[PDB]
């Protein structure tokens, strides 16, 4: 049954399921190969191992894609009649259900690297099925949520752990030394608190520059603060006008207008979808239908260099996709850096309007809202006679995400974020969700709501 | 949709989750647990 | 992309002029809100692995 009171309790259960999902893989390991590409795997669910979600954050956009592509084509293109699926969801269940188990099977069914000898004789019924169970439970819940809800930050919290739980995990797990902290060549006692105590006495070795380059994660963490500052700044911007509600006179009840900040969220969703590209390009070249001299020709790059031999498509398809990740600027190779900046800027901009626009941003959507609760139409115009809130939403929105989608891509070249583009995107998620969460609670505060 | 109607929860319902946890300990070490 | 370019430049001057900052006091407020959120995650991290890891072989006890 609906009731806001019920909804908060449900959110607490959702969080609990994520914690449980992490907990089981920690006790046992399976360790016939991990499989999903290592950076990409971390972006979805940097925790567990073995049973990381394959559904949230990027298959989500696949299912919805049909709407974006056809609309943006303008004429829908030479695409088959989109229609199908009878009418309404149910197909939505079918997609994410298969894609969980589907990712584990496809990795040995097709290329990549994992010599098949069937799915498994033994390998799959243990591994594959366990991978399937975690993803299946989360999808079923997500579909249910998409029917009359609009709150909860179960999903956001796993991202929050990915930024901040990891910092403490690395600090409170070693015995070896660890990549994180010290900067010490060997043994020399490494814990975050222990390091600060010793360092106070003499130097600290970190009043910035480039340091020795890479070294501990902590050099990056100091640098983090500068990127933190810009993201918070862009939250601040609003254009207001909710005025004259519940009377007319003067007094009113504020509505925040999300403005620029809502626009960025499609780009964060887009960045994950773009990332996948290498697996599909590899499939087209080597392991698709008959050896056409166009499918091969388009992709490739996999003849030479870097010592893999098999060569993935890290030769050139990846180079267009993503930066070298070198610490300073343009770097040794201009070409690799230059192409990445151009590639993302256009894709980011096109995405930034679209999901948010369909889901409830536009003056037509807002028009339905305003009859119910009354802004009181705010000293507007008869018939709205050259529309305020209508004209300024596409112009604001397109620009709004442009700034953030620019900034993450440029920031990879910059030393400051630890593993490039993904981290700047991931931090941005945290602020927006936290701000949103407070609004649903309302209850004048910002305080607890843990089980309250 | 699905012919089963029960989606939601509210105590002894997530049987699939309950089964899932039990299997894992068998497979390998973390507490010095047996390796299957 | 040379089409959206035109639109963007007109916007770029406009947003800054229209909108004031996070108005000095509220720079602290937004930063603080994030900081509390970060702290919650940190607590979880000790429970999961500080306790658990020296069970297999004692390295600090847990």
């Amino acid at each position: 049954k609906i009731q806001f009171k019920e909804k908060v309790l449900w959110t607490a259960i959702t969080l609990f399921i994520f914690l449980v999902c992490c907990q089981i893989p920690l006790f046992g390991i399976m360790s016939s190969d991990s499989a999903d590409p290592f950076y990409w795997m971390r972006v979805i669910l940097a925790s567990n191992r073995g049973t990381l979600m394959e559904l949230g954050i990027s298959p989500i956009v696949t299912s919805g894609l049909i709407m974006q592509l056809l609309a943006g084509a303008k004429i829908i293109e030479v695409g088959d009649t989109p229609k199908d699926r009878a009418l309404f969801n149910g197909a939505q269940k079918l997609f994410g259900m298969i894609i969980t188990i589907g990712q584990s099977i496809v990795y040995v069914m097709t290329g990549m690297y994992g010599d098949p000898s069937e799915m498994g004789a033994g390998i799959c019924l243990l591994i594959t099925i366990q991978l399937f169970v975690a993803g299946l439970i989360v999808l079923l819940l997500d579909e249910l949520l998409q029917k009359g809800y609009g709150l909860g930050s179960g999903i956001s919290l796993f991202i929050a752990t990915n930024i901040c739980e990891t910092i403490v995990w690395k600090a409170f797990s070693p015995t070896t030394v660890n990549t994180g902290r010290g900067m010490e060549f060997e043994g020399a006692i490494i814990a975050l608190f222990h390091l600060l105590a010793t360092r106070t006495d003499k130097v600290r070795a970190l009043r910035e520059a480039f340091y020795r380059q890479n070294l501990p994660n902590l050099m990056n963490l100091i640098a983090t603060i500068f990127v933190f500052a810009v993201v918070i700044y862009f939250q601040g911007f609003r254009v207001d006008l909710p005025i004259k509600s519940a009377r007319y006179r003067g007094q009113y009840n504020t509505y925040p207008i999300k403005l620029f900040y809502t626009s960025n969220i499609p780009i964060i969703l887009q960045s994950a979808l773009v990332s996948n590209l290498y697996v599909i390009s590899q499939m087209l070249s080597a392991r698709f239908s008959g050896n056409l001299l166009v499918s091969l020709l388009g992709t490739w790059s996999d003849t030479s260099s870097g010592g893999p031999a098999r060569a993935y498509p890290v030769g050139g398809l990846c180079h267009y996709l993503s930066p070298p990740e070198s610490f300073g600027s343009v770097l040794e190779d201009p070409v690799h850096a230059v192409v990445y900046i151009v590639f993302m800027l256009g894709s980011c901009a096109f995405f930034s309007k679209t999901w948010i626009e369909v889901s409830g941003s536009s003056a037509k959507d807002v028009a339905k809202q305003l009859k119910e609760q009354q802004m009181v139409m705010r000293g507007h115009r008869e018939t709205s006679m050259v529309h305020e809130l209508n004209r300024y939403i596409p112009t604001a929105a397109a620009f709004g995400g442009l700034c953030i989608g620019a900034l993450s891509v440029l920031a990879d070249f910059l030393g400051a974020i630890g593993s490039g583009t993904g981290i700047l995107l991931a931090v941005t998620i945290i602020y927006q969700y936290f701000e949103i969460f407070v609004k649903e609670q309302s209850e004048v505060g910002s305080m607890g709501a843990l089980l309250f | 949709e699905d012919s089963p109607g029960l989606k939601v929860g509210p105590v002894p319902v997530l049987v699939m989750s309950l089964l899932f946890i039990a299997s894992v300990f068998m497979l390998h070490i973390w507490g010095k647990y047996t390796r299957s | 992309f040379v089409e959206p370019s035109r639109q963007f430049v007109k916007d770029s001057i406009r947003l800054v002029k229209r909108c004031t900052k996070p108005d000095r006091k509220e720079f602290q407020k937004i930063a603080m809100a994030t900081a509390i959120g970060f702290a919650i995650m940190g607590f979880i991290g000790f429970f999961v692995k500080l306790i658990h890891i020296p069970i297999n072989n004692i390295i600090v006890g847990g």
